[PDB]
């Protein structure tokens, strides 16, 4: 019924801060109500220490916030093995202390940060870890994967193309939310050059209460997380889906709110929405869950869908007939009291596997190599307990998420 | 230039029953096929290839240059059981089963005595070991922090390193054992050549022709690597995992200086290990260098092969 | 988290004065006072750089290394000068000479026992340990000598903990002092082997940047001084700030070291504008890449704009969109294509603290990693055979125990330093 959540890297930690606080927020419970179902993982005190000095304070027990004094370090190898494993342990047992209390759960939202240190190491063996203790569970991944030129990190490929590698096959269902593709959305559907990382995560905060929060909630058309993996990956590579939602109007400028379900949905498609700067160039959509929330009529839904079914400029995969998963709530959105967030009375956050990161992997491959050409900063990893193996095996390894993501579609 | 060889050892009674597979399918005589993708290298040598077959590809060239006062390197990789103490060294005083260090040695004294006419020959050797990032003297147990120094002409040299006069094969026999009973490794149960640390034997090759009053030094480096670990399997810690990434980082200097050499680059990265720098006479210029890896054939075995495999592939 | 700072020598000690003069209010400790602090957050993080006594006295975890009384007689005579515990000053009343030979293996060389000693008491303070910070003149004894065996020493018995040096290269057009490349050429050697994290400023680089950046007229030593300091803070204690995305020593050593020689970069600070007038406040934030990313600005004494760069930090420390930053560091990286290396794709290391400093609204400090710094050892290269040739000033140096090989070693280990460098701006 549960489902665990583990928010790994300060980022993770600051989009979990903020998902964890839309939460609240449309439960009616202020700072110091229930008791949350999560944890807190990082290996630089300091933000860790923000969940404990500010906002939500109380509203955790200093036992789901884990910390390693020690250092973070900007380097996947460093994190998973040499200093991230110190923690793992402890880590771990709090999934395995926090997993046993609940009744028959589900599965763990993990949170994390794809190009970091203690982001993508860490989880790396954290969800390692786990699908080799529960197997028999859900494993979605929440990730923020690596913002198309606007990096941070000088080596961020380095850290992702090894923390898909290694989380590849224990994964269930990676969502993935793009960084700067989010800005594009503050640009032009908010209008804003002001956005502190204080607002993605507040955005990322509103498709996440999408996901779980809602939907684990009653409602005229529920959707279980098993239900994604099924209805969401065709392959077991653990497949990644994109977010996007729907009403991203803003809440001063423009007001047209009003604006039916049949507008709602096929503001979901454009590419100019979805949190993820891998724009449908080519990519055919091969399945999507369309979660809506709030008051929505089916037909309007068993329609405005049908519209789009036959629209074939959104050319859906060929093996695949029909990939629509209608998944209907009750409850609207719940925007944050004074953000910048709109506030409608219905929306649409829609996520799908897209033969496009097609794209997004490629130029995230191809960025390695050339540092890896020329082994830039691999004796960072190499005195951190890695190899010339783990990188290069991991490199072919995607190289077979070139073909695969290329494979399961173009071709019919 | 640089030349890659693998070689292949037969399967052993300790994995015959254990119904282990041999995923290793060959091609030519240069290349050989793991998993359907190809690796190609100068010489692949099978179960089958002698001994005297493996020297001959691999040391005989480096040992005529060094007798005509030119430098050679012979690296030895591979991980536990692979072939190593074999390949290199084999059954130390039979004729048949004897390695590629016995040959060297044999070869060298086979050129002196027949020189006594003109020229006057001395031996000298050299045995240190790379630990923990520190040079310490397998002939010497007081000295285990040697320097890296460069005389007036720029040359890297190990400053102290003890130099022992040799005068038969039989005396470079007893001074490798008396060094490899000085070096680091860890009391292993069942297995006779297990690491913590880069092994590096000098042969320098002296001679003086008392007539021309010409002389002539050259140095013949035999290399033994310890094998790449993978710290997140095996667990290590403390010194254990200080000596892990020491070993990991000498292999990843190694691999961008065999690299250099192989595109013809104006830079080499020699300066990224201590190795690299003792060595950096003798892989540069006219110097002749085998890296000689080897790998089992075991279904098992197809993870630290593919390592292995993939070392070598490094170099090109 | 740690550090524990080290002033080698009279300038890096001067320096030191500034370092912490800065810092301390920068987390509101008045001299042998406590945390007046205007806030509560200069405190949760304070241990990097503190140690706790009394309950008022926070007192600086650094070291004060030195051959010269007078000096340290005169840092622990004025302001700032009674927070540090004498404990903390490892003087060395012998005769400082000016030479490398003779404060390295002759006259440092025996105080350095009585250092590490100290240098051990203060890592083995609490919690865990992350690195040292190193202030000092690559021209002269105590500065080049013995403060780069401090390291070389240091570096033995920490490999793990972290080195960043703060180095005083010497100054192009005049050398305020004479044998200069010989202090230098033999303490960079020392560097490019120990430490893994050099900051290099240059005297001259400074008034420039302290005479047209601030129109600045009479530019005294504690100025440039200060203006240094005002970077050092922001690159460490900063970053043990909260932030949006922060870093740490590691993540500036694990984004900035593409290749292990240990790299120097280049310094620079945002807000760098005249008192009265020029307090324009254009700092929306493409005014502090503005500054930060052009030639004029580098503490460093070559200008950027002659050689790639490998790695760039924007350690920015002041409340700012992480959209506006992470946007501007492109353009950044598109309008300079031709300068800024390309086999790493995203050569800038966006890094975002949240407080500024003290009474700023926003700042960013610069890191940067740049082949440019070619042009600066070579210069102090040339300057050494130029003069070794004739073994100018030698005997001061090999009369002290030395040797006529250690020179040749470190020229050449330097010199091909130079080298290396290269092969990336190409
Ligand atoms: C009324 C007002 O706003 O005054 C400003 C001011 O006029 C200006 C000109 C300051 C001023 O700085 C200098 O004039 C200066 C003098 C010698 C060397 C270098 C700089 C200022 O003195 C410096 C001072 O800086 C700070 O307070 C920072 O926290 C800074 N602190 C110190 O350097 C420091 C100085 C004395 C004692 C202890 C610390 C800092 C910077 C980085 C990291 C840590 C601390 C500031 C904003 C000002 C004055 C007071 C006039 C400027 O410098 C800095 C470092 O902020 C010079 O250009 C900037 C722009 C500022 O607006
Ligand atoms: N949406 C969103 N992205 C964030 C947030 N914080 C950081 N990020 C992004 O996540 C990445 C930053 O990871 P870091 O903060 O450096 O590291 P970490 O993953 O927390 O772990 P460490 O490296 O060990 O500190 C960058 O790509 C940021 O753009 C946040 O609050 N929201
Ligand atoms: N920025 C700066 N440079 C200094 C200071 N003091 C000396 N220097 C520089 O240091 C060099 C001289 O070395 P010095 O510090 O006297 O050596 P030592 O005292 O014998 O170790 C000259 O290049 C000076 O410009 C200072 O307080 N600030
Ligand atoms: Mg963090």
């Amino acid at each position: 019924r549960e489902c665990i959540s583990i928010h790994v890297g300060q980022a993770g930690v600051q989009i979990g801060n903020a998902c964890w606080e839309l939460y609240c927020l449309e439960h009616g419970i202020q700072p110091d109500g229930h008791v949350p179902r999560a944890v807190f993982v990082d290996l630089e005190p300091t933000v860790i220490d923000e969940v404990r000095t500010g906002t939500y304070r109380q509203l955790f027990h200093p036992e789901q916030l884990i910390t390693g004094k020690e250092d973070a370090a900007n380097n996947y190898a460093r994190g998973h093995y040499t200093i991230g494993k110190e923690i793992i342990d402890l880590v771990l047992d709090r999934i395995r202390k926090l997993a046993d209390q609940c009744t028959g759960l589900q599965g763990f939202s993990v949170f994390h940060s794809f190009g970091g240190g203690t982001g993508s190491g860490f989880t790396s063996l954290l969800m390692e870890r786990l699908s080799v203790d529960y197997g028999k569970k859900s494993k979605l991944e929440f990730s923020i994967y690596p913002a198309p030129q606007v990096s941070t990190a000088v080596v961020e490929p380095y850290n992702s193309i090894l923390t898909t590698h290694t989380t590849l096959e224990h994964s269930d269902c990676a969502f993935m939310v793009d960084n700067e593709a989010i800005y594009d959305i503050c640009r032009r559907n908010l209008d804003i050059e002001r956005p502190t990382y204080t607002n993605l995560n507040r955005l990322i905060g509103q498709i996440v209460s999408s996901i779980t929060a809602s939907l684990r909630f009653d409602g005229a058309l529920n959707v279980d997380l098993t239900e994604f993996q099924t209805n969401l990956v065709p392959y077991p590579r653990g497949h990644f889906p994109l977010a996007t939602y729907a009403p991203v109007i803003s809440a001063e400028k423009a007001y047209h709110e009003q604006l039916s379900v049949a507008e709602i949905t096929n503001a979901c498609f454009e590419p100019a929405n979805q949190m993820v700067k891998c724009d449908p160039r080519h990519g055919k959509y091969m399945a999507c869950c369309l979660l809506y929330r709030g008051d929505v009529v089916p037909k309007d839904v068993n329609a405005a869908i049908a519209t789009i079914k036959t629209k074939r400029t959104i050319q859906f995969v060929d093996w695949c007939p029909t990939g629509f998963k209608v998944g209907i709530n009750y409850e609207p959105p719940t925007v944050v009291p004074g953000g910048d967030l709109a506030k409608v009375q219905r929306a649409v956050c829609m996520l799908s596997n897209t033969t496009a990161i097609a794209e997004a992997w490629a130029r995230l491959d191809h960025k390695f190599d050339l540092m890896y050409a020329k082994r830039a900063f691999v004796h960072w990893y190499v005195g951190e307990g890695m190899e010339e193996g783990e990188f290069s095996e991991a490199r072919e390894d995607m190289a077979a998420l070139e073909k695969d993501y290329e494979e399961v579609g173009v071709d019919s | 230039n640089i030349k890659v060889m693998c070689r292949f050892r037969p399967l052993n009674e300790a994995e015959i029953l254990r119904g282990d597979k041999f995923i290793p399918k060959f091609k030519g005589e240069e290349t050989v096929v793991i998993q359907g993708k190809p690796y190609v290298f100068d010489r692949v040598l099978p179960p089958n290839t002698t001994q005297e077959q493996v020297y001959n590809a691999c040391a005989k060239q480096i040992v005529k240059d060094v007798l005509e006062g030119y430098n050679g390197t012979i690296f030895a990789y591979g991980q536990t059981s692979s072939g190593k103490t074999h390949t290199m060294e084999g059954k130390l005083h039979d004729p048949q089963l004897m390695g590629i260090i016995p040959r060297i040695a044999h070869d060298i004294f086979d050129h002196i005595y027949s020189m006594d006419e003109n020229l006057e020959f001395a031996i000298k050797v050299s045995y240190f070991e790379i630990y923990l990032d520190k040079i310490r003297d397998l002939l010497d147990v007081s000295k285990t922090n040697l320097a890296v120094h460069e005389d007036k002409n720029r040359v890297p040299y190990v400053k102290g390193c003890t130099e022992r006069f040799v005068s038969s094969p039989e005396e470079v026999m007893d001074v490798i054992d008396e060094g490899k009973s000085n070096r680091h490794v860890a009391v292993t149960n069942m297995n006779e050549h297990s690491s913590r640390s880069h092994s590096i034997f000098l042969i320098n090759i002296k001679q003086e022709n008392v007539e021309t009053e010409k002389k002539l030094s050259g140095k013949l480096y035999l290399v033994d690597l310890a094998g790449s670990e993978k710290v997140s399997k095996t667990g290590a810690e403390g010194a254990v995992l200080d000596e892990a990434k020491n070993i990991n980082k000498s292999l990843s200097a190694l691999g961008n200086v065999i690299s250099a050499l192989a595109e013809g680059t104006t830079h080499v990265p020699y300066r990224d290990s201590k190795m690299t720098r003792i060595l950096q006479d003798s892989l540069g210029g006219n110097c002749r260098t085998t890296i000689v890896i080897c790998c089992s054939p075991s279904v098992f075995n197809e993870a630290e092969t593919k390592s292995t495999l993939m070392f070598g592939q490094r170099a090109k | 988290r740690e550090i524990v700072h080290i002033q080698a020598g009279q300038c890096g000690n001067q320096i030191g004065a500034k370092f912490w003069e800065v810092i301390s209010d920068e987390h509101g400790i008045d001299p042998t006072g406590s945390y007046h602090g205007d806030s509560d957050l200069q405190l949760e993080r304070i241990n990097v750089y503190y140690n706790e006594a009394a309950g008022n006295k926070y007192v600086p975890r650094a070291i004060l290394v030195d051959l010269e009384p007078g000096t340290m007689d005169s840092v622990r005579s004025g302001p700032f000068g009674q927070i540090f515990r004498p404990d903390n000053f490892v003087f060395g009343q012998s005769g400082a000479g000016n030479n490398w030979a003779k404060g390295h293996y002759t006259e440092g060389a025996e105080l350095v026992d009585s250092v590490l000693d100290v240098v051990r008491k203060e890592s083995e303070s609490c919690d865990c340990l992350q690195g040292f910070q190193l202030t000092h003149s690559l021209g002269g004894g105590t500065g080049s000598g013995m403060g780069t065996l401090l390291i070389s020493k240091i570096r033995e018995e920490y490999p793990d903990r972290i080195m960043n040096t703060f180095s005083v290269v010497p100054s192009p057009k005049v050398s305020d002092t004479v044998v200069e490349p010989y202090n230098a050429t033999l303490s960079v050697h020392q560097l490019v082997e120990n430490t893994d994290e050099t900051y290099c400023i240059d005297n001259e680089a400074l008034y420039d940047i302290c005479f047209r950046t601030l129109k600045l007229t009479t530019p005294t030593y504690g100025d440039l001084n200060h203006l240094v300091s005002a970077t050092m803070s922001g690159v460490t204690t900063c970053l043990r700030f909260p932030g949006q995305l922060n870093a740490d020593l590691r993540k500036l050593a694990v984004n900035m070291v593409p290749f292990p020689r240990l790299h120097f970069f280049m310094p620079g600070f945002a807000p760098l504008t005249s008192r009265g007038s020029q307090q324009y406040r254009a700092l929306t934030v493409p005014e502090l890449t503005q500054q930060m990313f052009d030639a004029k600005n580098m503490m460093a004494a070559c200008d950027p704009r002659h050689g790639r760069y490998l790695t760039v930090a924007a350690v920015f420390r002041g409340r700012m969109s992480m959209k506006e930053v992470d946007e501007q560091m492109l353009n950044v990286q598109n309008k300079n294509s031709s300068y800024f290396v390309e086999w790493i794709p995203n050569n800038v290391k966006t890094a975002v603290c949240d407080i500024p400093p003290r009474g700023l609204k926003m700042s960013a400090t610069f890191i940067g990693n740049s082949t440019a710094i070619q042009e600066l050892f070579k210069r102090i290269s040339e300057q050494f055979t130029a003069m070794f040739r004739r073994k100018a000033f030698l005997h001061w140096y090999t009369g002290e125990g030395m040797d006529e090989m250690e020179f040749t070693e470190a020229e050449s280990n330097m010199n091909d330093l130079v080298s290396e460098y290269q092969q990336y701006q190409d």
